[PDB]
C-alpha cells in the first residue's frame, strides 16, 4: 500500500511538466496566428 | 491455566451471544466483499481510462510547433 502514492506523485509531477511545455507551444502558436491574420488583413486592404 | 496467569488461545473466537455466529460473520463478509469490489472499481476507473485518455493525443501538436501557416 505504500508505493501507489509514490506512483501517483510522480505522475502528477510529469503532468505538470507536460502542461508547462504545452503552454509554451500554445503561446508561440497564438502569436504566430495573430501575426499572420494581421498581415493578411493589411495585404487585402492595400490591394484595393 | 495456572494459579498466577490464565491464557486461552483460539483459532477462531468471538463473543457467543448465541450457539451460532454465521449470521454475525456474514455481515463482515458482505462488508469485505463490497469494499473489495468498490476498491477494484475505483482503481480501474481512476487509472485505466483516465491515464490512457490523457496519453491519447499529444504528438499532433508537438509536430506543429514551428508552423507558420
Amino acid at each position: 500500500q505504500s508505493a501507489r502514492m509514490v506512483a501517483m506523485k510522480a505522475a502528477t509531477d510529469n503532468a505538470g511538466q507536460l502542461i508547462k511545455d504545452l503552454q509554451l507551444i500554445y503561446n508561440k502558436l497564438r502569436q504566430a496566428a495573430i501575426t499572420q491574420e494581421i498581415s493578411e488583413i493589411v495585404g487585402g486592404a492595400a490591394a484595393v | 491455566v495456572q494459579p498466577h496467569v490464565v491464557t486461552v488461545l483460539a483459532d477462531t473466537a468471538i463473543r457467543a451471544d448465541n450457539l451460532d455466529e454465521a449470521a454475525i460473520l456474514e455481515a463482515r463478509k458482505n462488508a469485505e466483499q463490497l469494499l473489495a469490489n468498490q476498491k477494484s472499481d475505483l482503481d480501474s476507473a481512476a487509472a485505466l481510462a483516465a491515464l490512457a485518455e490523457t496519453a491519447a493525443q499529444l504528438e499532433t501538436i508537438r509536430k506543429i510547433k514551428n508552423r507558420a501557416q
